[PDB]
């Protein structure tokens, strides 16, 4: 029954004051992009900074197992847009928040259909 | 220097014309530094303006397009460069990559080994490298050609790209090879680029553009590589950024090219001109595998 919760354990680092993971890659882009979540092309809006998907991926980062059973990974090999007020800690900010299965936004960060 | 607004500067043919001696490459901006936006990486802004660069070419882009890219990891852990390529590149572009130390990757498949483990069946659309060993930047002896990566980097090239395929290798004062400038002959067209933002290095991409499979121009890689230092040293680069603020026509452009498996003995003059327009691709079309030897010891 014994699993390794890396999510638990790098939440409860950052909730005690730890320095987020750093070295995330910044993409270069227009900044007029869709604004959704997780993409295959850089899709910042002027609100989001794009990034390299595996880099900011905790499992990725930390070189564990994908929390799946299939192991896969939902960020690498795309760009993940971060609101520009979290992008200071993107692997946190993937780790604690859902993607809109219908409009491709982050919720609470762009997602509008519960208005 | 209208340069400032460019991804980079080309060494002119002009430069690669002369007979120089090869001098130490001494760089008047040396120690100074581009301004990059805030956030960005130097290995994004490099990669980025390379990319920038490329699009100006006539990179041959089949569907199914394949590259493969040496050097991608980063002492971080991650590779900027392989993030880029793969924002440069049409979707569905395989792209592989391999470092001799683990990354994570954004790229298609990734092997951690010396290059020289690398071994591919297909063949292959482009090849960047990035590849360095800084323990050659020793100033106390004579600057002379450099094997290592450079010998299986030239086998590459000769056994895995695609006819009409381009590479974009990195060199630099001391990180250099002479057959692999002697190979730039075999290309439609070559050139030494610098990146504006690391244009206070010695560094550059020595770029081979659409792959012929024969001599085209013979060149002695000893005289192009000492052509290249004198045009380094009497042409200082402005550090810029400038053409990372306009990213609307970054992606490579889908092309279609062509791809066609023909033996050698059907290369004629016509299909060499189709190669050199960047309008046709030569190789198969099967599967796509790699592996990485592994040596097995005590
Ligand atoms: N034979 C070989 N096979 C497979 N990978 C190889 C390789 N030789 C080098 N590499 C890899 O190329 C990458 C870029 S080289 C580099 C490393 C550190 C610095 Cl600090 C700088 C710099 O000064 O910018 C440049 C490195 O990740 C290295 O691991
Ligand atoms: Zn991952
Ligand atoms: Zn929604």
């Amino acid at each position: 029954a014994f699993a390794v919760d890396a999510a638990k354990a790098y939440k409860d680092y950052l909730a005690s004051g730890g320095q987020p993971i750093t070295n995330c890659v910044k993409m270069l882009c227009t900044h007029t992009g869709t604004g959704q979540a997780i993409t295959v092309t850089p899709e910042a809006n002027m609100d989001q900074e794009s990034f390299g998907g595996a880099s900011c991926c905790l499992y990725c980062r930390c070189h564990i197992d994908h929390p799946n059973p299939k192991g896969f990974c939902d960020l690498k090999g795309k760009y993940v847009q971060i609101p520009t007020t979290c992008a200071n800690d993107p692997v946190g900010f993937t780790l604690k928040n859902t993607v809109c299965t219908v409009c491709g936004m982050w919720k609470g960060y762009g997602c509008s259909c519960d208005q | 220097s209208s340069q400032a607004w460019q991804p980079g500067v080309a060494m002119p043919n002009l430069y690669k014309m002369q007979r120089m001696l090869l001098e130490k490459c001494d760089l008047q901006n040396y120690g100074d530094s581009a301004t990059l936006p805030k956030g960005i990486m130097m290995n994004v802004a490099k990669y980025t303006q390379l990319c920038q660069y490329l699009n100006t070419l006539t990179l041959a882009v089949p569907y199914n397009m394949r590259v493969i890219h040496f050097g991608a990891g980063s002492d971080k852990g991650v590779a900027p460069g392989t993030a880029v390529l793969r924002q440069w590149l049409p979707t569905g572009t395989l792209l592989v990559d391999s470092d001799l130390n683990d990354f994570v990757s954004d790229a298609d498949s990734t092997l951690i080994g010396d290059c020289a483990t690398v071994h591919t069946a297909n063949k292959w659309d482009l090849i960047i490298s990035d590849m360095y060993d800084p323990k050659t930047k020793n100033v106390t002896k004579e600057n002379d050609s450099k094997e290592g990566f450079f010998t299986y980097i030239c086998g590459f090239i000769q056994q895995k790209l695609a006819l009409g395929g381009s590479v974009a290798i990195k060199i630099t004062e001391h990180s250099w090879n002479a057959d692999l400038y002697k190979l730039m002959g075999h290309f439609a067209w070559w050139t030494a680029f610098v990146t504006n933002v690391n244009a206070s290095s010695s560094e550059a991409f020595l770029i081979g553009c659409n792959y012929l499979g024969k001599p085209r121009e013979q060149i002695d890689g000893y005289v192009m590589h000492a052509n290249y230092i004198f045009w380094r040293n009497t042409n200082p680069i402005q550090l810029s950024s400038y053409s990372l603020f306009d990213m609307s026509k970054f992606p490579l452009k889908l092309r279609g090219t062509a791809v066609m498996s023909l033996k050698e003995g059907q290369i004629n003059d016509m299909i060499l001109s189709l190669l050199s327009k960047g309008r046709l691709i030569i190789r198969e079309n099967n599967r796509v595998v790699i592996s990485s030897d592994v040596l097995v010891n005590n």
